[PDB]
């Protein structure tokens, strides 16, 4: 219906936004500049800026697995207030990667991508605030969008103080530090300030306090109060631009709000402003203004990198102004050029922390098309700027009927650092002011149609019209039955019907973000039920072979074209031999150029039989080994059409979100195997060759240079089997497309490990057993074990190209592998609306249970589950599909039965049932005294179970967190260091990590011995440990603890911190102090 | 806090509200039909007493009213007018035989109460080039405080002055 336009690029623009302007508006701002003295001068140009292009592209770019960038430009205008001294030329400035094709900015290695923060956009707001006992308080506060905060409050009596940046003063010169003229106040507060005439303990004197009062007269004490002193002080907090702001919207609204004229396009502050402050406080004091809202937009706002790269930006030149400002006036400066004192150095880096390193960026998730959806657009306020994870207590975590249209509810990491994630409303855009839209689109008191304008605003908060929410009766041609409709004022939801509203869904789904509209009716299904599973499909795998669901509500497709796994025509073609390899509308020389050149254009290379060229994409590790490679969809010589997906990725057959596959799904508590949660299903699944994941991951290796005597990757040292050494390659190199499986063998590092101090036998069994070896050594790679994997690319260089190599290090051994791998049990495979699966067993394609039609069927359930999980509708789907399946049915249609607005999906349901299975000739996969159900003549050796029990079609989608990465166990290995205890950071040698509240828990019991063993003899005792290894392998009776030594340890430092103990016997001779050291 | 009148209600004897903007006199008075707009209320809007009117800005507004009266109303002639902003920034010098070769000492319209001043004059009398004796003879401000910038130049055709050389540098006996 009504298109929705591209999620994708908030950023995008707004990305863009800020070099079409940013990069001026700052730093021409601060443009000027010039030696000490004034004379000797330079700028920033801040005009014609210019950069060159960056022949690094994105692939190119991980080629060198750098970053990828744009050197970065401008000249200065010139040189002195002196002798008008020009020197004028381009000076670099700062170089840096930026958004790229999937929505990233491809850096070094890899391509992060930066995640939006709310934040208490600016303004200067105010408790209400109230006590011990009722009576209450008012109290006043500032804030730009960066900068101090001017706070201010009420002793119970109409009284005042300032605080800003101290919280130690119950400090008030109100006007007595700035504009001091005559009673001034009675001309801009007029009403009741303090009573309307100040109080007792308040005089208002500013002579001497004015710039010199609660500056020095309590402030910042010790030297005498300068008049100066806190003159250039309150400036130093406010007047001086470049220590604070509002930020132009900060005063868009400051002013807005308190209306007061002020346009005035400064993003600084002035007096007047502030007493309207003062008084406003006090008119809500005297209950005239109303409370601000601190919770939500409305004082919160969304900010996102044009601003994330331009603080920073203005801030890291800023560092370069101080430095200038010596470096320009360092010396002589006659010729010394802008060229000369330019140390871009500086710039470039703190950016390259800004993306590279600033804690925002993420690495993109890819471990689902759909995914980065979701992560191109939550947000948070998780911030440099944002809050705690734990002082940012509650409302902080609440909802907030502006939420609704805004952002979703679904989406929750539901952790401990949840309820912080912005699901960016589904539909929504944004403003110069962050404050994002959310459509409220018109009825005119009965009449919507949609011919009305505005349906377009709304943008974080409403308009006082009562007002409509989403669906309702919605007449042909609108008229809006709802006799009496339910609709929202203002977070309230009162009735009225068409005279008073006018806005209304343009959809019925305005709260919801990328993954939480899976859900294909959702309409009935519980919220609270809703959340983790509408997040599994975020995270989903992918799957060799893709599939678009069965059923449908459809959304997404388009979001899939978003995603840019799937490929529209840049321009237009229709395709001449679509290569898998290379499609085209490339050089094609054939008709993907002609409408490659359709009604041609010129900038893109129309001139010649046309010309788009660009690469499809194997299978590449993703940022979390990940992979798909799409494939060449559209066959030759077929017409297309501008901007249409014609590339299937990952998971689209065709714009479509492959996710899972298509299932009959019988529900039913068979000989257990599955008893909550616990999936069943048919070893078809393998043989179907479906369910398969494939994963790639690196494993690299370098040699270092040993200062020790440096060493080199080999080509072999001993015990090579060629058995070993021999798809193996010409340095020691492994061979790729070679098949791998267990403890394989990558490529030969050689080692130093001489034998000064020869160990006791050595010298003698090496020259004894009768040979004279030698350690050169090598810890060369080993795949780890269960590596059955093809070998399938190398990236590798040495010294030449410039190893653009860690130093210290001489050359990259990076190489890898994947497997086709199917799924097994464990496999925490589900669905995409409150779910979470794993599996036993899989069984003879036979035994499982089948149908009168004669098939048999793939997935148990349990059958509880669902009506428990509130989440009914799963029968929906299965049923819906089931006829999808039995008549090839599809749906692609929005959740939410509100045709008629009742049980139509019911409706639905047996009827396409009805029509299908009446035309399915059996007729029998639908029974009147079934409506719903089926039979299920299947027991053990097919006897007819019992009660007719209802199947049909789900969508069975698997999870990563397979056993495989997921697995784990070891039998001891290398201790820590400083505990000296093994440990388990999850790898092949993870501890079998340990819960003390199980030490709390295996003493219930008591018995020492697995805990004296249990502790010590796997921790502190190395000779114990040995000990043991020996006893069992030494046929001894493993004996006595050591004893713990960590204590020792703990003993150690605490002696040193200050203690003493005579740890000791006692039956000694008095007792003493047994050396425990 | 409050109470009733002995048992009751709350009786909206609804009616039409008439938000009608600060400052602005209601037209309407008591008992009187209007109806949705034919005059009503009025600032017929009167101030006093501040001169020539160049005219507020408003292009797109109503009002976004700003009065001038711009009444400094100064009718000067022959106060002309130069440049420089190469190896400074910026000017327009004033510059007439009228003993007017100033600069811009305030802006070309900066706005603010004292020190007010045009333009910076030149004037070579009561220069030199080596150094001084104020010993002068006949020049009169009186003491005035303002001997100094707050200048009083009244009277005097002689400026008795001795320029010189003096270097005030503290240094150990016996240097050269």
């Amino acid at each position: 219906a009504f298109l929705l336009p591209d999620l994708i690029e908030i950023q995008r623009s707004s990305f863009r936004w800020f070099l079409e302007e940013g990069l001026i508006e700052e730093l021409n701002s601060f443009s000027p500049i010039t030696d000490y003295t004034g004379k000797l001068e330079l700028h920033f140009l801040g005009h014609n800026y210019k950069l060159k292009e960056p022949k690094y592209s994105v692939e190119e770019a991980k080629r060198r697995d750098s970053t990828y960038a744009v050197q970065m430009y401008v000249p200065t205008r010139l040189l002195n207030k002196e002798t008008g001294d020009i020197k004028e030329q381009e000076v670099f400035i700062g170089d840096l990667p930026l958004m790229t094709d999937r929505g990233t900015f491809i850096i070094n290695g890899a391509e992060r991508v930066i995640v939006n923060q709310i934040v208490r956009s600016p303004g200067v707001y105010y408790k209400s605030e109230i006590d011990k006992n009722g009576r209450r308080t008012y109290s006043a506060s500032l804030i730009p969008n960066r900068g101090a905060w001017l706070k201010f409050e009420t002793d119970r009596n109409d009284l005042v103080w300032v605080r800003i940046d101290k919280t130690r003063k119950l400090s008030a010169q109100v006007l007595l530090k700035a504009l001091g003229l005559s009673d001034n106040e009675i001309f801009d507060a007029l009403r009741h300030p303090e009573y309307f005439q100040k109080t007792i303990e308040k005089e208002g004197q500013f002579s001497e306090e004015e710039a010199l009062m609660e500056l020095y007269r309590k402030l910042r004490p010790g030297e005498p109060p300068t008049v100066l002193g806190g003159q250039q002080l309150l400036d130093s907090r406010f007047f001086d631009p470049k220590r604070y702001d509002l930020g132009r919207v900060g005063r868009y609204k400051l002013n807005k709000k308190l209306r007061l004229s002020v346009p005035d396009t400064v993003r600084v502050l002035t007096s007047g402003d502030i007493l309207a402050a003062v008084d406003y406080l006090i008119n809500l004091e005297y209950d005239i203004g109303s409370i601000d809202d601190i919770d939500h937009l409305g004082n919160r706002r969304v900010r996102s990198v044009g601003e994330l790269l331009q603080n920073q930006v203005r801030v890291g030149l800023n560092r370069l102004e101080r430095i200038i400002r010596e470096r320009m006036t360092v010396s002589d400066a006659e010729v010394l050029t802008p060229a000369s004192l330019v140390n871009p150095k500086p710039l470039v880096a703190a950016i390259k922390e800004f993306f590279g390193s600033s804690q925002l960026s993420q690495f993109m998730d890819q471990t689902n098309p759909l995914a980065e959806l979701t992560h191109k657009r939550r947000l948070s306020a998780l911030g440099p700027g944002g809050l705690t994870r734990e002082r940012a207590g509650f409302a902080v975590r609440d909802i907030h009927p502006s939420h609704y249209g805004r952002i979703c509810p679904i989406e929750t990491p539901e952790g401990p650092n949840a309820g912080l994630i912005g699901s960016l409303a589904t539909h929504a855009r944004v403003n110069q002011y962050g404050f994002l839209e959310t459509p409220f689109r018109p009825v005119e008191n009965g009449r919507v149609r949609f011919d009305q304008p505005a349906a377009y605003m709304t943008a974080d908060e409403e308009d006082d019209l009562r007002v409509a929410p989403g669906d309702i009766p919605v007449d042909e041609n609108g008229y809006i039955i709802g006799p009496q409709v339910p609709v929202r004022y203002r977070q309230e939801f009162s009735t009225t019907t068409p005279e008073q509203v006018d806005y209304v869904a343009v959809s019925p789904v305005q709260i919801v973000s990328v993954a939480t509209s899976m859900i294909p009716f959702l309409e009935h299904d519980d919220a609270n039920r809703a959340l983790m599973g509408s997040n599994m499909q975020r995270q989903a795998v992918p799957l060799l072979k893709p599939e678009r669901p069965l059923v449908g509500t459809g959304l997404e497709a388009q979001g899939a074209r978003d995603s840019g796994m799937v490929i529209v025509s840049r321009t237009d073609g229709d395709v001449v031999y679509v290569d898998a390899t290379e499609i085209r509308v490339r050089v094609s020389g054939q008709l993907p150029t002609a409408s490659g050149k359709s009604t041609d254009n010129g900038q893109l290379t129309s001139q010649k039989g046309q010309e788009i060229r660009y690469t499809v994409s194997k299978y590449q590790r993703s940022n979390q080994d990940t992979c798909l490679n799409q494939k060449p969809l559209v066959r030759i010589g077929e017409r297309v059409v501008a901007g249409q997906v014609l590339a299937d990725g990952s998971s689209t057959e065709g714009g479509e979100l492959a996710l899972g596959q298509n299932i009959v799904v019988a529900y039913m508590p068979w000989e257990g195997y599955n008893y909550e949660d616990a999936i069943l299903i048919s070893e078809r699944l393998v043989q179907d060759d479906i369910y398969t994941s494939i994963h790639i991951e690196k494993y690299e290796i370098e040699a270092r240079q040993t200062k020790l005597g440096p060493e080199e990757i080999t080509r072999e040292i001993p015990n090579v089997g060629e058995d070993a050494l021999r798809q193996l390659d010409e340095q020691g190199i492994i061979r790729i497309g070679a098949w791998v499986e267990a403890g394989d063998i990558l490529v030969g590092k050689v080692t130093p490990k001489g034998e000064s101090d020869q160990p006791p036998e050595e010298k003698l069994l090496r020259a004894i057993f009768g040979e004279k070896a030698r350690d050169v050594r090598d810890n060369s790679l080993r795949v780890p074990n269960g590596e059955k994997g093809r070998v399938v690319d190398v990236r590798l260089f040495t010294r030449e190209q410039g190893d653009e190599l860690p130093p210290g290090a001489n050359m990259v051994v990076r190489v890898y592998v994947a497997q086709k791998r199917k799924i097994q049990v464990g496999d925490k495979m589900a669905g995409r609306h409150g779910n979470k699966g794993i599996i036993s067993r899989i069984l003879p394609i036979e035994d499982m249970p089948y149908l009168p039609d004669g098939s048999p069927v793939d997935i148990v359930l349990n059958p509880l589950g669902v009506p428990s999980r509130m989440n009914v509708g799963q029968v929906f789907e299965c049923l819906l599909g089931w006829a999808g399946h039995t008549l090839g049915v599809r749906f692609k249609i929005t959740p939410f039965d509100e045709m008629y607005g009742e049980e139509s999906s019911r409706r639905i349901v047996h009827g396409k049932l009805q029509e299908a299975r009446d035309e399915t000739g059996k007729d029998w996969v639908y029974n009147p005294d079934d409506p719903g159900k089926i039979m299920v003549y299947d027991g053990r050796t097919g006897e007819a179970f019992d009660r007719p029990v209802t199947i049909g079609v789900a969508y069975m989608l698997k999870l990563v967190h397979l056993v495989d990465d997921k697995i784990h166990a070891r039998s001891t290995g290398p201790y820590s260091l400083v505990t000296q205890q093994p440990l388990g950071g999850k790898a092949q040698q993870g501890g079998q990590r340990f819960g003390e509240m199980e030490v709390w828990a295996l003493e219930a019991f008591g018995a020492a011995y697995t805990l004296q063993e249990l502790l010590t003899v796997k921790s502190d005792d190395m000779q114990g440990r040995n000990e043991a290894l020996n006893a069992i392998v030494k046929g001894k009776a493993i004996p006595r603890p050591g004893t713990p030594e960590s204590f020792k340890v703990l003993m150690r430092e605490l002696q040193s911190l200050g203690l003493d103990i005579a740890v000791h016997k006692v039956e000694t001779q008095a007792d003493g102090s047994s050396l425990d050291v | 806090t409050t109470t009733a009148a002995r048992g009751g209600l709350i009786w909206i004897l609804s009616g039409e509200v008439y938000n009608l903007p600060p400052g602005a006199e209601l037209v309407v008075k008591n008992g009187d039909r209007v109806e949705t707009n034919g005059v009503l209320a009025e600032t017929k809007l009167t101030t006093i007493h501040g001169g020539v009117v160049r005219l507020p800005e408003a292009t797109p507004g109503k009002s976004t009213r700003e009065i001038e009266i711009i009444t400094a109303s100064v009718v000067l002639d022959q106060a002309t007018v130069t440049v420089q902003s190469s190896q400074g920034r910026n000017n327009y010098l004033i510059t007439t035989g009228n003993n007017q070769v100033f600069n811009l000492r305030a802006t070309p319209g900066t706005k603010v109460q004292n020190g007010q001043v045009v333009a910076e004059l030149i004037d070579d009398r009561y220069r030199t080039t080596t150094g001084g004796f104020l010993k002068f003879a006949g020049v009169e401000v009186q003491k005035k405080g303002k001997a100094k910038l707050g200048y009083e130049v009244v009277q005097g055709g002689t400026l008795l002055w001795i320029p010189e050389e003096t270097h005030e540098v503290n240094k150990d006996i016996s240097l050269l």
